[PDB]
């Protein structure tokens, strides 16, 4: 009945030492049905990336409304979008459906590509952004989420650092999600490489 | 001339040629008479076929059970205008449970043809009608024109010829305005009004139109055998 | 330029006067109307002889007892024929009976004028609209795109007219019977047409009470021409 | 309506849809077709709400088709999977939406591969190799997680297939009439008259 | 109750008469069969207006067809004309249950289920209504492809009556068609009260109830 | 919007918009249809004006409105894909209301139906096309062949051309097409098609397209080489 | 779809020999609270009707609004606005019938209940009903509200059926139509002492009564009344 | 009323032409020369920027070669803000197809869409046709690489090599004379700026004159690239070619 | 929240004759337990030899009597003065209430006259238009206290021949304009006793080819 936790599933965002780290499960479900462990959350749009989790037409859907908004984006201003923008034009798409909204959680997550600084962003079904310094979470397990970056966070890891960090906080609180699980993968972030893990987890 | 290209332009001497056009095809339509007395309205019309194989145009047309006109000029304007006023007539009986009064039934059709005589894309209307009526104040006859222009009247005709019946009326006006609780012989006046205006045809069986209002009389169309006993 | 509504001087609407000459240029066809029926017929004029003329429908059902006839631009018809169609098969929905021969062409009469700046200009085709009703018989009108129709004993429309109604003029009393109705249409036909009349470059057609509307088989026709030809030889 | 299943194995997809149509308490039909094929080489199935089901098949169909005409053509599997999946979210939000899940059994010509997509009515599309609709799963995704390897066969497709249909044949409490079995690969779409 | 199956010698359509308010019989000789035209029939169940109304209307757009193409409308055309209408009024209300039968070249005699849930199924035999499990069981054990016309008639003329008996909301009489490759034929209105003690003397059934 | 009267009557009963269409339907490359006893063939003319041209890629002049139907036509390449998509849409939207598609004459009628409507409606101009409609209706094995043009009046030939110099292969396909025994064979029907083409088109190396529509959607268009050949043996039967 | 806020009680009326009598409080209340004390729910039309509202005032003005503009609309390019073709009731009354069945079918009512009375041009009695439903009937007496269960009994008995109007005067007839207002204020939670009637007569026109009151009333048995069963003090 | 003034620009000539198409097409002959030639393994595109000024800012300046999504791109011949309002519509309609079918635009359908938007404006709504002919160099993996051409009366056509704009006769006749089947990228570069070079109406062919473009399956692996050439990579392939 | 429909009671009664038809009606006008009116006609003559009546909510009955009044005068005027056949008038009535089927005229009607052959003719609407030609038919409030009576009394229902015992029906021999005005008088009589919403008077129209004639009686008033 609750759209945000239908399909389930998480992601979580962290901020490193001139490097960003974004994450998402595999799960996909209608309910107690797990139907695919195959179904990524994590996007990207240049050197931009996006997170997003609730109904998953929605998530599918907004992915590619935002693949089709920063194409033509970069068709006119001749340069990819940068994360601060991409942020913005995520916040005026969702309140623009302010009364019939789409029902997700997205999370930006990007280094800027001029200044280098990291940047992360989280937003409601509606538009508001979080602009959180350290971390941001997303999802059914977001409670969980919350303790677990609360806790294991500091500032300036560096990456291969920040990968177990952000992984252990997925992790640990997806095995407290019933809706959430079935997989995971992390990216590790940098001004210019970028590396994608699947991580090996508990399959129930 | 350069001034009636449409109905949207005055002319330096301030007339509307579309307009005066439209008068126009009144005068090539087949004549028709409308004449009344205090208690009784009649009306009048010379039928127009197209050869002896054809049929003949029906000039008389029903509005409500007190009210109907007879038409000269563009058949199809005539019906328009006839609808519209069937609509208004019966407006005003379901909603006010009252017979539309003939004169107001004249201003809504002279504010309906007025519209079309000052906007661009438009035509004038390119008819004439006689419309008579028995109302709360008694019989009526009414000479409406395209142009707008709505007159109450004793007697009158439009068509072609009607120059003749028109003047036959205005000399007989005495007498036949006098002609109250006799039907008959106020129609035997409108045909002998109507007469003034033949010439090489007369008056045959399926030629001759006529109609007729009063005080206990609905407005019925007589034709065909039923208007030889006037021929 | 100007208006597409304009009147001339003497009158008349100007567009409504030049499609009444598009219809001069069309192709020849005949109503007449007998107390056994109303026979139809037109000429259906191929351009070529690679034309399959069986093709050229130029005679239509409108319901089982009402027929049309065309002639003129007759591309701007089915517009026509269709709204017809409609009118009558709505009036039976609503009044579950036939519809009257008269009403039916007052409907198709009101879309003549719908023309203005709609529809951009008037239709450019004439109709005979020929049918029977239990209130006034056997009936037979001419619709033309001013909006006015006149109920005709019988009538002839296209290049031919004049000449055919001139002869219709002398030929019909109100005592002929089907038979000579369809033979007197052949005769005029094959007068006025430009080519040989035969059963491939003409068609016939009739509405009775009985059977309703019905086009003539090639094979039918074909035999009330050769009768033709033998009645005009006896004398 | 009620069990559609969906395998993808080496050469080929195989749809089972079941054959019961019940309105109320009656089974009005046992041989009903749960199935539309959009192209030469793309086959669907469907399940939900009565006449919503056939009307958005036929007029998915209907789209393919026209534009298998225009382009002369064939949409790949992926393509006319996206395109399904549109129309079902674009129709979740509207008056009155679609109540139509779908399986979209496909062969791609280009790739020389089997594809299988499952979407439901709000428009969630994941490609998978196998599915089901409904309740159908409950029953049967322990038995394909078990029994299923990438690298079989078209009869062991089947084989594996009769063992679903077996296990809801015993476990399910509507009787659902049997399945109409539909296998596509490069030569096109076949039914299995037979099972 | 009302069915419709096809066999040999083409199709049988039988209905019966009654109609409802609540447990308030409205009427006993009610038209449960609509003639279409020489070709079709289309049967009636659930809301009465909803039937009448857009079936005699499905005629009129029949009739159009067969006037715009010089040809008889087949009966998957003119039940998916039906079909297509009552989905756009989806969800507003109405209550229809139908059969539209008939017989043409190139189909043969064909029978379809429309319902105003969009519902539209081809197929061999069909029963609706709320006597429908009734009329069920006598035709499913005494259907055959190989059947007479005359014993035909009498099956479901039959499936009506066991109807008619057990559903209180069926009954009055039987309404009778064949439809043939020459169109269909009316078979007469049998009333039940006539009919019951008929079929129960001769046939030596409904030995429950006393007579 | 845009609401002005283009398609009006002339003193002489003409609409001259009309007429001018078909002006742009003479400029047309030349297209043919000839039917035979179990085929119809759709020739139409390439002008080699145009050379460097990628004819993999290049719009043809036949399309398919379904599998069992095509059309060609004469006149501006423009207008005749906005008539062959409508022609398209209907042809499935038939398919999808009546479970059954289109017979020839009814797509015939329907694209008729179009080009009479842009005679007569307000803001628009006539279609400067004319087509040639071929094909079989279904699980029938008699040729259908109707012609269409710009004023919306459509026909049913035996043999039909359409286009520039249409009016001397009209005149060969006149004397050359017997009613009473056409083209027995695809062969017979192809040569007969190229050979009316042969006396207005120049070159029968790429300046030739042919087309053959058979029973049961079985339509293919033919090659360069296959249509050499026919010119070729047309020829050389010629030097005698 | 509203709901009724200040509101006026019932409207009685009842034909006589020569016309017709229309009566009704002049109060607007506000639920329990008697708020307005100087309502006039009789609006004369013309010489010639008396419209009585009850229910929703807000909608009576509106009503009472559209019946100035009515009059103001005959008056054009009409010579015989004040003779032949002046307002009749069985006019107003349809216009009003017509507009309140509009409203109804569109699920937006004017909250009233309504009686027409008056004396067409040819001397006939009119008196007809209508209120938010657009629902229409007349009779030789009608009356909205409490009216309807306290003052048609009363009123009855003087006119019972159609044959008793000639043989009732205008004195009788005002007297029964002030002894049912009395009535009503004794029983009639929402109503007050000050009325205004109006008598519609084909002789002597409309005669239109404002600030009338209720009197001689009985009261004085009160005293005796002690208790509710067993009490003597 | 309004009909005095009314230009009807969607309506034939007695012998069958669309005036204003005819006259944009005029239009169209005055403009700066595009030329698009297709290889084996690529596609060019080379244009010639009309008199310009040694004020201008040329390394921002884009005037000819625009892209319309990573496989197409256009050059444009005529009316600028013309072919912008087309420009921005077709990387709409690519967008549009990409978000329905998750697959990139063949090339073809792309060119069809805009050729049926410029057609309407010549058959109704009575407002005058957009002035420009457009070069579509594109690729996909049905038909791979191809050339199209469309102009205002909206009929297109493909092409192995074609020019648009001024001197279209004189530029057509020079490349069906060198022209060959097995050609390839860097010999059509030459023959490109070689044709460009000689039907010029400039006294000389320079850099700041022209704006130049290449579509190569010359990008690492099995996928291509899209190759706007800036001021100096302009300067450089004129020099190896041996023009300056 | 305000509810569209109300109950204003009545009961009406069509009989069907072999050259005539009788449609009757009680001309009491209720609410809940008040009456309205002791005389309010609800049985109209709609011209051309049709009568009507719409019984149940009066507002939806008098606005459907109205339109259909005013379809009969269109009748006229579109199709040349033709009369308006009652089997005609039947299907444009269904086309009426069918037009409010979302928002109905909450009505049973009943229409009565000559069909084209002379004979008598009753037809039957629901609220929604479902229509039916009929020989009998009572409807509104007492409707389920009438027709059993008809059924009895009009089509000798469950009736026998003395001596036969259940074999041989009773015969349908017709009924006289006199005996079908006894009937109906009975009826209503036996409803205004049994139904409170039923009483104060009864009037009767009587179609024939001479026309359609008026009988008023009084009923109880209690
Ligand atoms: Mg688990
Ligand atoms: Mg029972
Ligand atoms: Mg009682």
């Amino acid at each position: 009945s609750d759209p945000s936790s239908i399909n389930g599933g998480i992601v979580v965002a962290m901020t490193g030492k001139d490097c960003v780290a974004i994450a998402c499960d595999l799960r996909l479900g209608s309910q107690s049905l797990g139907v695919s462990n195959k179904f990524e959350k994590i996007f990207h749009y240049g050197h931009v990336f996006l997170g997003i989790t609730g109904l998953a037409t929605d998530v599918t859907t907004l992915n590619e409304m935002f693949r089709y908004k920063t194409n033509l984006y970069k068709l006119k201003e001749e340069r990819a979008i940068e994360p601060e923008t991409f942020t913005q034009l995520v916040s005026s798409s969702l309140y623009e459906r302010r009364f019939g909204p789409y029902f997700v959680g997205p999370v930006v997550a990007g280094i800027n590509s001029k200044s280098g600084k990291p940047f992360i962003a989280g937003f409601d079904l509606i538009g508001c952004i979080d602009e959180a310094k350290d971390f941001i979470v997303s999802g059914t397990a977001s409670d969980q989420l919350f303790g677990m970056c609360e806790s294991l966070y500091e500032p300036n890891l560096e990456p291969e650092d920040l990968f177990e960090t952000i992984s252990q906080a997925l992790l640990n609180a997806a095995d407290r999600d019933a809706l959430s699980g079935w997989g995971a993968v992390v990216y590790i972030i940098k001004k210019d490489e970028v590396v994608k893990r699947y991580l090996k987890m508990r399959q129930d | 001339n350069n001034y009636d290209g449409d109905t949207v332009t005055f002319s330096p001497t301030g007339r509307l040629f579309q307009v005066e056009y439209a008068l126009e095809a009144i005068k090539q339509g087949s004549v028709t008479v409308g004449l009344r007395s205090n208690t009784h309205a009649v009306l009048v019309a010379l039928k127009r076929n197209a050869d002896e194989l054809s049929s003949y145009q029906k000039k008389i047309i029903k509005c409500d059970e007190h009210m109907g006109l007879s038409l000269a000029g563009l058949a199809p304007d005539a019906r328009v205008l006839s609808n519209y006023l069937r609509q208004q007539c019966n407006y005003s009986s379901l909603v006010f449970n009252r017979k539309l009064a003939v004169e107001r039934a004249g201003h809504l059709l002279c504010d309906k043809a007025q519209k079309n005589t000052q906007s661009y894309g438009g035509r004038p209307y390119g008819v004439g009608l006689l419309i008579i009526g028995y109302d709360k104040s008694g019989a009526h006859l009414l000479e409406f024109q395209p142009s707008g222009n709505v007159t109450e009247l004793y007697g009158t005709a439009i068509g072609a010829r009607s120059q003749g019946a028109k003047t036959y009326l205005e000399r007989t006006l005495d007498t036949f305005i006098k002609i109250d609780g006799n039907p008959d012989e106020l129609i035997k006046a409108g045909v002998e009004a109507i007469s003034q205006s033949l010439r090489d045809e007369s008056l045959t069986v399926d030629n001759l139109s006529i109609a007729i209002v009063g005080k206990d009389t609905p407005f019925t169309i007589y034709d065909g055998e039923a208007v030889a006993k006037y021929i | 330029d100007r208006g597409v509504s304009t009147f001339s001087p003497e009158g008349r609407l100007f567009q409504v006067e030049y499609s009444l000459e598009a219809i001069k240029l069309g192709s020849t066809a005949i109503g007449i109307a007998t107390k056994e029926g109303v026979v139809l017929g037109v000429e259906k004029r191929a351009t070529s002889p690679l034309l399959e003329s069986d093709s050229i429908e130029k005679i239509v059902e409108i319901d089982r007892h009402i027929g049309c006839a065309m002639s003129g631009l007759t591309a701007d018809a089915r517009s026509m024929i269709e709204h017809a169609r409609t009118a009558a098969v709505t009036h039976n929905l609503y009044y579950d009976e036939d519809i009257n021969v008269e009403s039916l062409t007052q409907s198709v009469c009101d879309l003549a004028l719908r023309f203005g700046e709609l529809m951009s200009r008037p239709f450019g085709v004439a109709l005979l609209i020929a049918g029977h009703d239990a209130d006034d018989g056997y009936q037979l009108f001419h619709a033309e795109p001013s909006g006015t129709f006149y109920r005709y004993n019988a009538k002839a429309i296209g290049s031919g007219s004049e000449g055919a109604q001139a002869e219709l003029l002398n030929e019909w009393h109100s005592s002929l019977t089907l038979k000579e109705a369809e033979l007197l249409v052949l005769k005029i036909l094959k007068q006025v047409m430009e080519e040989k009349l035969d059963e491939n470059n003409a068609q016939l057609s009739c509405i009775t009470k009985q059977d309703g509307f019905k086009i003539y088989d090639n094979e039918k026709t074909a035999e009330l021409i050769k009768e033709l030809k033998e009645k005009e030889a006896a004398e | 309506m009620d069990i559609i299943l969906g395998i993808r194995v080496q050469d080929s997809v195989i749809l089972a849809s079941s054959k019961a149509v019940t309105r109320g308490i009656s089974v009005l039909k046992d041989s009903d077709d749960k199935t539309r094929q959009l192209s030469p080489h793309t086959l669907m199935s469907f399940a939900g709400e009565a006449g919503d089901t056939v009307q958005f098949a036929e007029y998915i169909q209907a789209n393919i088709q026209l534009y298998s005409i225009r382009e002369d053509y064939e949409l790949s599997p992926q393509a006319v999977s996206s395109f399904v999946r549109q129309e079902l979210a674009k129709s979740i939000r509207s008056r009155r939406p679609y109540q139509v899940n779908v399986l979209i059994g496909g062969y791609d010509k280009k790739k020389n591969k089997p594809e299988l997509y499952q979407i439901d009515y709000l428009g969630t599309k994941v490609e998978l190799p196998y599915g089901a609709h409904g309740y159908s799963g409950f029953y049967t995704f322990s038995l394909l997680d078990h029994h299923y390897r990438p690298d079989m066969t078209t009869e062991e497709g089947l084989d594996l297939l009769k063992l679903c249909v077996q296990e809801l044949e015993k476990r399910m409490p509507m009787d659902f009439k049997g399945v109409i079995v539909k296998i596509v690969d490069k030569d096109g779409i076949r039914q299995v008259d037979d099972f | 109750t009302m069915l419709a199956f096809r066999f040999q010698g083409g199709i049988i359509v039988a209905v019966d008469s009654r109609a409802t308010a609540g447990n308030w019989v409205a009427s006993q000789t009610v038209k449960k069969v609509i003639e279409i035209n020489p070709f079709l029939l289309g049967t009636m169940a659930g809301g009465a207006a909803d039937c009448q109304f857009w079936e005699t209307w499905l005629g009129s757009q029949c009739r159009l067809h067969e006037l715009r193409e010089k040809e008889r409308i087949s009966v998957a055309a003119a039940s998916k004309i039906l079909s297509n209408l009552v989905y756009q009024y989806k969800g507003a209300g109405l209550s229809m249950g139908t059969m539209i039968c008939g017989y043409t070249r190139k189909e043969g005699p064909t029978i379809y289920y429309v319902d105003s849930d969009g519902t539209r199924l081809k197929g061999d035999i069909f029963c609706v209504g709320s006597g429908q499990t009734f009329a069920y069981g006598v035709l499913d054990s005494n259907y055959k492809w190989d059947l007479s016309v005359e014993d035909a008639l009498y099956l479901g003329k039959r499936s009506i009556l066991a109807a008619a008996h057990r559903d209180a909301y069926s009954g009055g009489s039987v309404n009778l068609y064949h439809v043939t490759e020459d169109g269909w034929i009316y078979h007469g209105n049998h009333d039940v009260g006539e009919l019951f003690w008929k079929v129960k003397e001769e046939e030596g059934s409904f030995n429950n109830v006393i007579g | 919007g845009y609401d002005r009267a283009l398609s009006i009557f002339s003193p002489d009963g003409h609409i001259f918009q009309v007429e001018y269409a078909l002006e742009a339907v003479k400029r047309g490359t030349c297209a043919v249809g000839v039917k035979g006893k179990n085929c119809v063939v759709l020739g139409c003319e390439r002008r080699s004006t145009l050379k460097l041209q990628d004819t993999r890629i290049t719009p043809s002049k036949v399309s398919k409105i379904d599998s069992h139907v095509v059309l060609s036509f004469s006149g501006l390449n423009a207008d005749s894909r906005i008539l062959i998509e409508k022609a398209r849409v209907e042809a499935q939207s038939h398919r999808l209301t009546l479970e059954d598609p289109v017979t020839v004459e009814y797509l015939t009628r329907y694209v008729a139906g179009v080009q009479q409507r842009y005679t007569q409606s307000g803001g628009v101009r006539p279609f400067g096309v004319s087509t040639l409609i071929a094909g079989f209706d279904p699980r029938d094995d008699e040729p259908k062949l109707y012609q269409t043009e710009p004023s919306g009046i459509y026909s049913s030939w035996s043999a039909q051309t359409i286009g520039r110099n249409s009016k001397t292969v009209r005149e060969f396909l006149e004397k050359n097409y017997d009613r009473k025994e056409p083209p027995a064979t695809v062969e017979e029907c192809v040569k007969l098609t190229v050979r009316s083409l042969l006396e207005v088109v120049q070159t029968g190396a790429k300046n030739i397209e042919i087309t053959v529509v058979k029973p049961d959607s079985d339509i293919v268009a033919l090659s360069s080489e296959e249509i050499n050949q026919y010119v070729t043996q047309i020829e050389q039967e010629k030097q005698e | 779809t509203q709901q009724p806020i200040v509101t006026g009680t019932s409207v009685i009326s009842m034909k006589y020999d020569n016309g017709v009598i229309i009566a009704a409080d002049n109060l607007g209340s506000y639920g329990s609270l008697l708020r307005f004390n100087g309502v006039e729910r009789l609006i004369p039309v013309g010489d010639n009707t008396v419209v009585g509202i009850s229910g929703d005032i807000s909608d009576m003005q509106h009503i009472e609004r559209l019946l100035k503009d009515l009059v103001t609309e005959n008056a054009y390019d009409n010579p015989l606005a004040d003779a032949e073709e002046a307002l009749e009731p069985s006019y107003i009354f349809e216009y009003l019938a017509t507009v309140m069945y509009q409203r109804r079918s569109k699920m937006n009512p004017l909250w009233n209940a309504i009686i027409v009375a008056g004396v067409q041009s040819n001397g006939d009695q009119f008196l007809r009903y209508v209120n938010l439903l657009g629902v229409t009937y007349s009779s030789p007496t009608l009356a909205t509200g409490f009216g309807a269960h306290m003052a048609n009994p009363l009123l009855r008995k003087v006119v019972d059926r159609e044959s008793d109007i000639p043989k009732t005067t205008v004195q009788v007839a005002e007297e029964a139509i002030v002894n049912a207002m009395r009535v009503l204020y004794y029983r009639d939670a929402r109503s007050s002492r000050n009325f205004s009637l109006a008598i519609i007569d084909k002789n002597t026109g409309l005669t239109f009564k404002k600030n009338l009151q209720v009197e001689n009333m009985k009261w004085d048995f009160a005293k005796d009344i002690k208790g509710y069963g067993t009490q003597k003090i | 009323g309004s009909r005095r003034y009314d230009s009807r620009t969607t309506i034939f000539s007695p012998e069958g032409r669309l005036y204003q198409v005819e006259y944009a097409l005029e239009s169209i002959s005055h403009a700066g020369t595009a030329i698009g030639i297709m290889a084996s393994d690529g596609i060019v595109l080379a244009a010639e920027r009309k008199v310009t000024s040694t004020l201008l800012e040329q390394d921002t300046s884009t005037e000819k070669l625009y892209k319309l999504n990573d496989k197409i791109a256009v050059a444009v011949a005529g009316l600028t803000a013309d072919a912008e309002i087309l420009i921005n519509t077709a990387r709409i309609h690519a967008q549009n197809y990409l978000k329905t079918y998750n697959e990139d635009i063949p090339v073809e359908i792309l060119v069809r869409r805009l050729s049926d938007i410029k057609q309407g404006y010549t058959q109704h709504g009575g407002l005058r046709p957009f002035g420009v002919s457009f070069i579509y160099a594109g690729y996909d993996d049905r038909y791979g690489y191809q050339l199209y051409t469309s102009n205002p009366s909206g009929n297109y056509t493909g092409w192995k090599a074609i020019s648009v704009g001024a001197n279209t006769s004189a530029a057509q006749t020079l490349l069906q004379m060198d022209y060959k089947d097995d050609m390839k990228v860097d010999d059509a570069i030459e023959l490109a700026l070689k044709t460009l070079s000689k039907t010029t109406d400039s006294s000389a062919l320079t850099y700041d004159r022209l704006e130049f473009a290449t579509i190569r399956k010359g990008a690492n692996d099995g996928e291509v690239y899209q190759k706007i050439f800036k001021p100096q990579e302009i300067k450089d392939i004129l020099v190896k070619t041996g023009i300056t | 929240q305000f509810n569209p429909y109300g109950d204003n009671g009545g009961t009406i009664l069509g009989i069907a004759g072999e050259d005539f038809a009788v449609l009757a009606g009680d001309t009491r006008n209720i609410t809940d337990y008040s009456i309205n009116s002791r005389y309010e006609p609800k049985v109209f003559d709609c011209g051309d030899n049709i009568v009507m009546s719409a019984n149940g909510f009066a507002a939806d009955g008098d606005a459907l009597v109205k339109r259909f009044k005013n379809s009969v005068k269109w009748y006229h005027f579109d199709h040349n003065d033709k009369k308006l056949s009652i089997n005609s008038a039947a299907r444009n009535i269904q086309h009426l209430l069918y037009g409010k089927r979302f928002f109905p005229y909450y009505v049973h009607t009943i229409i009565a006259g000559l069909d084209e052959d002379g004979k008598g003719a009753v037809y039957s609407f629901d609220p929604v238009g479902s229509y039916e030609r009929e020989q009998c038919r009572a409807g509104g409030a007492a409707a389920s206290l009438i027709m059993p009576f008809l059924d009895n009394q009009v089509n000798f229902k469950n009736q026998y021949e003395p001596g036969t015992n259940g074999k041989v029906k009773k015969p349908l021999k017709y009924l006289s304009v006199e005996e079908v005005i006894k009937l109906v008088r009975d009826s209503f009589t036996s409803a205004t006793e049994r139904h409170i919403q039923v009483g104060d008077g009864l009037e009767i129209l009587i179609v024939t080819k001479d026309g359609v004639r008026k009988e008023f009686y009084e009923l109880k008033r209690d």
